[PDB]
RNA sequence: UAUCCGGUAAAGCGAAUGAUUAGAGGUCUUGGGGCCGAAACGAUCUCAACCUAUUCUCAAACUUUAAAUGGGUAAGAAGCC
RNA sequence: GAAACCUCCCGUGGAGCAGAAGGGCAAAAGCUCGCUUGAUCUUGAUUUUCAGUACGAAUACAGACCGUGAAAGCGGGGCCU
RNA sequence: GUCUACGGCCAUACCACCCUGAACGCGCCCGAUCUCGUCUGAUCUCGGAAGCUAAGCAGGGUCGGGCCUGGUUAGUACUUGGAUGGGAGACCGCCUGGGAAUACCGGGUGCUGUAGGCUU
């Protein structure tokens, strides 16, 4: 019989990091802006890696946050492809989860040999009401104590919600 | 020989005390200067714009000036063999009220209370101070009991 | 090779460690503070033998060596090699400088020549626990240590337990309550203050 | 496990930050500039047109600053608007509007200043401004206290400076962001701000939900639609209570006495109350480990 | 007699910075070498660095503390009302 | 993958602020944007070295013309040396 | 009793976890037409008032950490002035005045200004 404290879904993050640039990246931003339907965002590097073949503030990913149903709709497709089984280490201790699809058409887009196949990285951060404390600007605050979701309690969210197995191992 | 740089040596004296660093609080800036207030400088880490030099802080003095966020303020400085009054420009926020005055003042108000009163009366009162004299004959009751023996202790090695 | 002990004898500097700025110094002769059966409990020796000194002098790393070497040899022939525990309580630290000759004496300022302690009047330089049997041995143990030293240091026999800063005659008892828990060679002191779930593991 | 980031080194080491700034509230840097005078004034006070939108509320307060604490002259909320007219939408930027005014014409009747500076009355919008007229006691000058709040074009604390500048306050202040100003243009309407200032973005929001969807309009606007506020009544609601306002300002508290005097709290425990219960759980650890 | 200023002596390092001994505890990390293991955070040791309480000893160019001696002002008619 | 990007949490500053080092700095003095030329024109006073002369460097004002900001304000080069 | 707004001094106010919060407030909260701003109404801005004290916030708790303040440490360390004092030196004792700091052990754990509520 509990009111509000009624974990749901924060927010849903993707990203497809091709560690590119030019071509290769806006090629995938068109496929986020066909899943999400809202222009995705550009991140450039920290910093110079010869090994992985970058540059300081060159673009190598691109990525984008979806909220609400848009993310709640998104997230069971992704859920779909992975077929509902994630593990325990999925699990973040701070009780949040993700994982990866290995090819952005298993959700429902269609492919071109330009348009290649971008896997990408599905991310989940759940929350409450009265998570938005910490970052509003005025009279901030820490999210109390029993209030703050357990890597257990979001286990038991997705075993219920999404009818999930959450596999050992 | 030695640099002649103007904060040199000011590694600790220009330096905010023990987890007193951060804002400076604001009844610093909202305090007034007028004209003949005797004002003891004290430099500050913080603010850098209108700090004094080191030779005079700790030095006090009187204001004779007064701009927006500062006050000029005549100190004496020595100089070898001779004392020169002179006159810096300091912003506010290295400079406090010195109290050293106003322990006399309040000895002027409580004479001028205690010469109005006891004239009507007759009676003069001692209105100069008087250094602590020597400490009068009295009496030491030694109540029943006796005064306690003290013998020096025998010394012992404890290291 | 290097100079008579004489002259960097007395504490006549500032201390001049071994930092930032004095760089490349000569390692100490000095490395092993301690030796015996140091992986030894509280109760299993009590005793507390330290060679205390008499001057503020400086000690070489060389000579605070050979006083433990000294002071070990003994040991071991006298009651056994698993039978006492020594503490060096004198690191050298200060660093010790060295006008070379071969110009004069223009732009002399040494090169660090070797490292030393400071010691204080009635600090402590060596130390030795073992049992209540063999405090005849201990005594002689740092008697010979005094002769690779320079100056004049007593020899005492300490009213603490072993290496402990606890009176000694109040230690089992202070054990037996819990004011006191074992610590290997050391002994964590308890006190009120803390959680009193702290209080819960011990009384039970 | 890790390095333990919070030692007692950590908290020997740590400064807190000022009260104020811990909760919250005050901006400091904007503080030491706002506040403090000129040394060369000395003791004239500085004003400042405080104005504070809180969920249900907006406060106005005039206040300057004293060493002791800064002193309030004077202070309006609009949990007062329902004396004057307006029951509804008191976080909104009529509302603000009116708060604004209502302090400025309490301001001015306790400097005997009510029939001079009348300000700006038929609410125009553009540009007003106070001139002190000659022969007479000068106009009030204060300045707005945003606080924390992101002063946009359209903030309703601007909303309060246009109430109290029109009520007679020399606040200096742009129509940069005002609500009706074009930032990809830069002219003001200032007819655009008129509605607003009279709710008519509030109005034609209510016409919209009812033209649509009932139950939406119904959900949002109940309060509204309870006490009787249509959109065509607002208008009109808005202008009788400046009206209300300006013919009296003044307020009365009310007389508050009758109160029984008991303790909701819970008094702080006393050391020996302390000092018996650790000793309680200590002999009650003891009998309940000689058991089992 | 009031009242400011100070960072030297001392002290401290179970307080920051830097140095530094030892055992207790810890698969935190992980390793490199082992021994018993096909191999296994399996068992057993080990030494690396890291950490949880403790412990040994230090600093002209470190410091939470912090003296003695010391430097300003002030102690009225150019002041009060 | 120890290192690419995203996310949550801890984080008194252990980063950064052109350079040496010291001080100073967290809804900043750091970073990222937006608009700019107070690094402009002009009297004196003062401080620092001091002989209490210069130079340099600085501090407080005052008069102009500007910038910016909703505004209080801040700005006549570089957080201070 | 206590809160809100703006505060002063800035830990006796901090941190951790636990309990309790009448009424008014403060909040979370529900929306995005307009204003405004975002990859994203998350923040920011705006329009609200169906829920709820879960969280923030307040009050209390912990043989709590921290901080504040006493004791102890100790008349110890150090130190002004003095001697044809000692001592081969290193250093030490005395006289004359001044006099600290850890560990260890106690107590305390926000005060309060202006303006406006509630407990009528
Ligand atoms: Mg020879
Ligand atoms: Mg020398
Ligand atoms: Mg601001
Ligand atoms: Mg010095
Ligand atoms: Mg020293
Ligand atoms: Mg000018
Ligand atoms: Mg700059
Ligand atoms: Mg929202
Ligand atoms: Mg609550
Ligand atoms: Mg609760
Ligand atoms: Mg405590």
């Amino acid at each position: 019989e509990n009111p509000m404290r009624e974990l749901r879904i924060r927010k849903l993050c993707l990203n497809i990091c091709v560690g590119e640039s030019g071509d290769r990246l806006t090629r995938a931003a068109k496929v986020l802006e066909q899943l999400t339907g809202q222009t995705p965002v550009f991140s450039k590097a920290r910093y110079t890696v010869r090994s992985f073949g970058i540059r300081r503030n060159e673009k190598i990913a691109v990525h984008c946050t979806v909220r609400g149903a848009k993310a709640e709709e998104i997230l069971e497709k992704g859920l779909k492809v992975r077929e509902y089984e994630l593990r325990k280490n999925n699990f973040s201790d701070t009780g949040n989860f993700g994982f990866g699809i290995q090819e952005h058409i298993d959700l429902g887009i269609k492919y071109d040999p330009s348009i290649g196949i971008y896997g990408l990285d599905f991310y989940v951060v759940l929350g409450r009401p009265g998570f938005s404390i910490a970052d509003k600007k005025r009279r901030t605050g820490c999210i109390g104590a029993k209030h703050r979701i357990s890597k257990e309690e979001a286990m038991r969210w997705f075993q219920q919600k999404y009818d999930g197995i959450i596999l050992p191992g | 020989t030695n640099t002649k740089g103007k904060r040199r040596g000011t590694r600790y004296m220009f330096s905010r005390p023990f987890r007193k660093h951060g804002v400076v609080p604001l009844a610093t800036y909202m305090r007034i200067y007028k004209k003949g207030d005797i004002v003891d400088i004290k430099g500050m880490g913080t603010v850098q714009k209108g700090m004094p030099h080191k030779c005079y802080h700790g030095k006090t003095g009187r204001v004779y000036n007064v701009t927006q966020h500062a006050v000029g303020i005549v100190v004496n400085k020595q100089v070898k063999g001779k004392i020169l009054a002179k006159r810096i420009n300091v912003r506010i926020e290295h400079i406090k009220h010195s109290k050293s005055r106003d322990s006399f003042l309040k000895r002027v108000k409580e004479n001028d209370q205690k010469k109005k009163e006891a004239k009507e009366k007759g009676t003069w009162v001692q209105l100069k101070r008087q250094p602590a004299p020597p400490r009068e004959a009295h009496f030491v009751r030694t109540n029943g009991k006796e005064p306690e023996l003290l013998e020096p202790i025998p010394y012992e090695f404890m290291a | 090779g290097r100079r008579p002990a004489r002259c960097y004898r007395y504490c006549k500097n500032k201390p001049y460690p071994k930092s930032r700025f004095c760089r490349g110094v000569p390692d100490a002769k000095i490395r092993i503070f301690d030796l015996g059966r140091k992986k030894a409990k509280v109760d299993e020796f009590p005793l507390c033998g330290h060679m205390v000194s008499d001057e503020y002098e400086q000690l070489s790393s060389e000579a605070l060596e050979a006083a433990r070497i000294c002071a070990n040899k003994y040991m071991v022939k006298s009651c056994g090699k698993d039978g006492f525990h020594i503490r060096v309580r004198l690191h050298p630290f200060h660093v010790i400088r060295i006008n070379k000759m071969l110009t004069g004496m223009r732009g002399a300022f040494g090169k660090p020549q070797g490292t030393v302690a400071r010691v204080h009047i009635g600090q402590v330089i060596m130390s030795i626990r073992t049992k209540l049997q063999n405090k005849e041995h201990v005594v002689e143990a740092l008697r010979r240590a005094k002769f690779k030293f320079p100056g004049r240091q007593k020899i005492h026999i300490s009213k603490k337990w072993g290496f402990t800063k606890f009176n000694a005659d109040e230690f089992e008892d202070m054990v037996a309550e819990k004011r006191l828990i074992p610590d290997g060679c050391g002994v964590k002191y308890i006190p009120n203050r803390g959680p009193l779930d702290k209080w819960r593991a011990l009384h039970s | 496990f890790v390095k333990v980031v919070k030692n007692k080194a950590y908290f020997k080491r740590y400064q807190v930050k000022f009260r104020r700034r811990r909760e919250g509230k005050t901006d400091y840097y904007a503080r030491k500039r706002l506040v403090i005078q000129d040394k060369n004034k000395y003791n004239t006070p500085k004003y400042r047109m405080i104005v504070r939108v809180t969920n249900r509320d907006i406060i106005c307060q005039i206040a300057y600053a004293r060493i002791e604490g800064d002193m309030i002259v004077c202070a309006a909320y609009a949990h007062e608007l329902p004396k004057y007219g307006v029951k509804v939408g008191l976080t909104n930027y009529a509302a603000a509007y009116c708060t604004g005014l209502l302090l400025a014409r309490r301001l001015l009747n306790r400097f005997g200043m009510d029939k001079i500076y009348e300000g700006q009355v038929e609410v125009t919008g553009d540009e007003y401004n106070v001139e002190s007229i000659d022969g007479q006691p000068g106009a009030f000058t204060c300045y707005l206290d945003a606080g924390l709040a992101r002063t946009t074009t359209g903030n309703k604390v601007f909303g309060a400076l246009k109430g109290a500048v029109d009520g007679g306050l020399s606040i200096p202040h742009s129509t940069k962001r005002f609500p009706g100003y074009d930032s990809e243009s830069k002219e003001f309407n200032a007819e655009v701000h008129r509605k607003h200032i009279m709710g008519q973005n509030v109005a034609d929001y209510m016409r919209y939900l009812m033209e649509e969807d009932e139950d939406a309009y119904k959900k949002q606007f109940s309060q509204y639609i309870k006490n009787n506020v249509t959109p065509d009544m607002m208008e009109e609601m808005y202008k009788k209570a400046h009206a209300a306002i300006r013919e009296n300002p003044v307020y009365e508290k009310k007389p508050k006495r009758e109160v029984k005097k008991k303790r909701w709290n819970r008094p702080k425990m006393s050391l020996a109350q302390k000092k018996d219960r650790v000793a309680q759980k200590k002999a009650s650890f003891l009998r309940a480990q000689e058991r089992a």
